[PDB]
């Protein structure tokens, strides 16, 4: 059928007109089977036929196997088209869905064969079977339908369907229906036999409004298995997980073995993907095999063990709160879990990102809050109760000294080691009977030679040469030369805000080598106090670093 | 009453934007506010041949209040309300004794908007866990938060005001967004009383901060020196610093003598005749507003804050960078803390220029995004950027 539904008005992109491409000349047998294929669709009211008059055209195709099909190619008319609201925002997590007594999937036939086409707009959809050899005219049609593979029919497919079930969504409001694509998804919390009854009467508002649908002896049963997952009816799972034995991996290999590891990851606690990450940095070709590294050998094993044993998440009571736990589980690798009663996850997941070029587990710690603050928002509309690993006189010092604004929901601290520690603390005001280095480095623009320096207040004095570096590099350079050659309390002088603004931020961990090594000396020493100064405004110690280090051009 | 046509150029597309997740309580309240708003015939149900979206919000006392963001649209209609149709900025002011701020988004209800712009008003209420497709509605009146609405409606606004006016020679009333800006030098009762007056005018025709403003007495917060008993080699590195980049702002700031004294940072060092001269007259300079800057109504205002610890916020305005228009500051949480600032530097920016200033955010994107909205209070939304403070520039601004 053809929805008795209003139809939804369609226009063309400002400046343009209607598709006027030429028709290829087709095979005989082509020419036959699109006959056949039209001849049906028209008698069902999906086609019109059409006077020469009408301007617009659209190649058609046909393919075969024993069935042929209709192959429309509105590449185009595509291309001419308005632009159409977004589908769907997103896809339902099974950790939001609240549990359902009974379940029933229906599938709509013929979909956007059975909703009208704007009759403004059916013109444009114009298509030619050509006669053979091209020597006569062809038959000309028009859509009256949604055509197959035309951009407004998925948007115009789901608008359709959304308004034919607001009356029946409003008459049923402890009945939930569920909307993609051609599916339909119908829960309820009555019994077998009253929802057996209410999804008849569905269908036959479906009916009522064009829409066909399967009989109760033609739809699915036992555990339904759903965009990737299994949704059984008290708990769910993501599909089953083949982890391949093999004795060589190409670089597809190990990129689908990463996309199932992050599915995976959902509700299977503890999934690494770094070390296996490591292997597909390079862009190699996608048939190349690559050896498996120790630390990935090692992550590939620890993953087969949790993969091993089947796990299963639980689902949503918005009557329970909702609590997120995070665990530390190595560098720059952070896990967490979200669950209503402890320990019966509703779901799993894992975060590891590198905001910016220097970071520490404080920040990595906040920064993981916040991507589940945003993911709990999505899948239940509201935060859950955080459990850290970290005290609260650390984040407490931390926040209130840090200058950037900072703020996490309601949380408590929980002893699951590794904690989240400042690994040293610079000094507020300088130190008494420490030594002050005053650094410096420059490196010539051209040559691109540096010298990295320092000049005491006891009296010392050093000079390094480096290859291929730039001043950001030796003022960093300079800063590693002082922490190396001082003793356990030091005054620092740079003239680099670049350095300063790094050290300041109390990194434990980075991408430089130069600022790990800085780190190391660090968390080494007892007390280290950092300022600064303007450069080349001749302050005593400044002066004197930028004499040796200006030295050979610069 | 009939339409006023409204155009974005003959390019420039409408706009489409993402809308981010809203929490249960915002989502329900405004299904509330929507089913209320298409039954009194404001905002239609929409189907997918709008692919426009403008983000909304819940904002609050008690009751819920729809804010629709759109900066995107404002930017995209720029032409029309400022050029094509702008209301003037009054210098006066900024120079009245007290301020008032009242909401009139609600006269934008009574108008009809042209049925060919309707469809770039266009917005969505999200599902939760996107279960389902969510309600897409238009406007089909004047919107709040749209910068088109004021423009169409000033001249409405005139016959209200017209006798207020009329009766009060003295009062300036400045139309900004869906609010309104009333200032006087009358004793506070006086002005208080007028307001009421005004309330009035606006009844028939149906219609951080504080009470009220107070912009004669907005004065700016000069960089401080440290006035020491004791200087060490530190304290005049700090010192020589923070003067240093204060010349690169006002004119006649030397540190040449300061300069002049390898050592420890630890050791004490005495303060000379011409660096203590120097300091004193420094002093002086910063005092006063800097010399040379002046607003250019062709260019955007920017806006940066600084975190100083202790519920204490610094912040600057200027157009070219650091060419201070105005610097200020602002005194329970660190984001909750920071809106309030925004909202205040906001405020003022109104007031002094009539126009808001894109903010320098020291605060993670995604953080703010999530929580701006709970403590957020105005009709309005200025533009932001997220932005990591250089160290040096809150020691400099105290
Ligand atoms: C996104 C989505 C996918 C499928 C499928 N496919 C089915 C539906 C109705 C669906 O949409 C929604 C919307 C809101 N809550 C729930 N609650 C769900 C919670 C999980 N149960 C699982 C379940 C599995 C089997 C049975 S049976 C074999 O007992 O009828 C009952 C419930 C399904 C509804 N599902």
């Amino acid at each position: 059928p053809i929805s008795p539904i209003e139809t939804v008005p369609v226009k063309l992109k400002p400046g343009m007109d209607g598709p006027k491409v030429k028709q290829w000349p087709l095979t005989e047998e082509k020419i036959k089977a699109l006959v056949e294929i039209c001849t049906e669709m028209e008698k069902e009211g999906k086609i019109s036929k059409i006077g020469p008059e009408n301007p617009y055209n659209t190649p058609v195709f046909a393919i075969k196997s024993t069935k042929w099909r209709k192959l429309v190619d509105f590449r185009e008319l595509n291309k001419r088209t308005q632009d159409f609201w977004e589908v769907q925002l997103g896809i339902p997590h099974p950790a939001g869905l609240k549990k359902k007594k009974s379940v029933t999937v229906l599938d709509v036939g013929d979909a956007y064969f059975s909703v009208p086409l704007d009759e403004d707009f059916r013109k444009y959809t114009a298509f030619t079977i050509p006669s053979i050899n091209n020597e006569t005219p062809g038959i000309r049609y028009q859509y009256n339908v949604l055509p197959q593979g035309w951009k407004g029919s998925p948007a115009i497919f789901q608008s359709s369907m959304t308004k034919i079930l607001e009356p029946f969504r409003k008459q049923n409001p402890d009945i939930v229906i569920y909307q993609y694509m051609d599916d339909l998804y119908v829960g309820s919390d009555l019994e077998i036999g009253q929802h057996r009854t209410k999804i008849e009467e569905l269908r036959q508002h479906l009916l009522r409004w064009g829409l066909t649908t399967p009989d109760k002896k033609h739809q699915k049963e036992p555990p339904f298995l759903w965009m990737g997952y299994e949704l059984h009816p008290d708990k769910w799972t993501v599909q089953p997980i083949v982890l391949p034995e093999k004795d060589s991996w190409t670089v597809n290999d190990i990129q689908k073995l990463v996309g199932k590891l992050n599915w995976a990851s959902q509700i299977y606690p503890g999934i690494k993907v770094r070390q296996l990450c490591k292997l597909l940095r390079g862009t190699k070709a996608l048939t190349e095999v690559i050896p498996l590294t120790e630390e990935a050998e090692l992550e590939l094993a620890e993953n087969r063990e949790i993969l091993k044993e089947p796990v299963h998440g639980v689902y949503y009571d918005p009557s329970k709160d909702l609590i997120a736990e995070i665990q530390k589980q190595g560098q720059g690798q952070w896990t967490y879990q979200i669950y209503q009663e402890p320990f019966k996850n509703l779901k799993t997941g894992k975060y590891a990102r590198m905001r910016g070029a220097h970071t520490n587990d404080v920040k990595q710690l906040t920064e993981a809050v916040q991507k589940i603050t945003t993911e709990s928002i999505v899948i239940w509309g509201k935060t859950p109760k955080f459990k850290l690993p970290i005290q609260k006189e650390t984040w407490e010092t931390w926040w209130t000294e840090y200058w950037q604004a900072t703020w996490i929901p309601e949380w408590e601290f929980v002893n699951t080691p590794p904690l989240v520690k400042l690994w040293y603390q610079l000094e507020k005001e300088p130190i008494v009977g420490a030594e002050t280095f005053y650094v410096d480095g420059a490196a010539n623009r051209e040559t691109k030679l540096g010298k990295a320096g320092y000049v005491t207040n006891r009296g010392r004095q050093k000079v390094v040469t480096l290859t291929d570096t730039t001043n950001q590099k030796t003022e960093l350079q300079a800063i590693y030369l002082a922490l190396q050659d001082s003793g356990l309390e030091v005054n620092i002088v740079t003239d680099s805000q670049y350095a300063l603004g790094i050290i300041q931020a109390q990194p434990d961990q980075s991408e430089s080598e130069l600022v790990n090594q800085i780190i190391e000396q660090l968390i080494k020493k007892e007390k280290v106090y950092l300022a600064w100064v303007p450069a080349h405004k001749g302050i005593g110690g400044n002066e004197q670093v930028d004499k040796l280090v200006s030295a050979g051009i610069r | 009453i009939e339409t006023v046509p409204v155009k974005l150029k003959p390019g420039m597309d409408g706009p489409k934007v993402k809308q981010w997740p809203l929490t249960e309580e915002k989502i329900k309240a405004l299904v509330e506010i929507c089913t209320e708003m298409e039954k009194e015939g404001k905002i239609s149900k929409i189907g997918p041949e709008n692919p426009y979206n403008t983000p909304v919000f819940a904002i609050k006392s008690t009751k819920w209040r729809k804010l629709v963001d759109f900066r995107e649209l404002n930017k995209r209609t720029q032409d029309f309300w400022e050029v094509q149709l702008g209301i003037p900025h009054p210098a006066g002011l900024k120079k009245k004794k007290s301020v008032t701020v009242l909401d009139v988004g609600d006269a934008y209800f009574s108008v009809p908007l042209d049925e060919d712009f309707r469809k770039y008003t266009a917005f969505t209420i999200p599902s939760i866990n996107n279960e389902t497709p969510g309600i897409r509605y238009q406007y089909n009146v004047l919107p709040q938060g749209w910068k088109g609405s004021p423009a169409i409606f000033q001249s409405s606004m005139t016959k209200i005001l017209e006798p207020f006016r009329k009766q009060n020679p003295d009062i300036v009333i400045y139309q900004y967004m869906d609010d309104l800006y009333v200032g006087s030098d009358l004793e506070i009762g006086q002005h208080r009383t007028k307001i009421e007056e005004l309330r009035q005018h606006l009844l028939r025709w149906g219609l951080w901060m504080g009470y009220e403003l107070h912009p004669d007495k907005w004065t700016v917060q000069p960089i401080v020196l440290p006035e020491k008993d004791s200087w060490t080699v530190n304290d005049i590195q700090k010192l020589v610093g923070k003067l240093n980049w204060a010349s690169q702002i006002y004119p006649g700031i030397k540190v040449r003598q300061l300069c002049k004294l390898t050592k420890a940072l630890t050791e004490v060092i005495p303060l000379t005749e011409e660096a203590e001269l120097e300091l004193a007259e420094n002093r002086e300079i910063l005092k006063e507003p800097v010399h040379g800057v002046y607003y250019d109504p062709s260019k955007d205002l920017i806006a940066e804050i600084q975190k100083q610890g202790q519920g204490q916020w610094t912040y600057q305005i200027y157009q070219e960078p650091f060419k201070n228009l105005k610097t200020g500051k602002y005194a329970t949480n660190d984001v909750k803390q920071l809106t309030e600032a925004v909202q205040k530097i906001t405020t003022e920016s109104i007031v002094i220029w009539g126009k808001t200033p894109k903010f320098k955010l020291p605060i993670q994107k995604e953080t703010w995004e999530t929580w701006w909205t709970e403590y957020w209070q105005a009709t309005w939304i200025p533009e932001w950027e997220f932005v990591n403070t250089p160290p040096l520039v809150k020691l400099w601004y105290q």
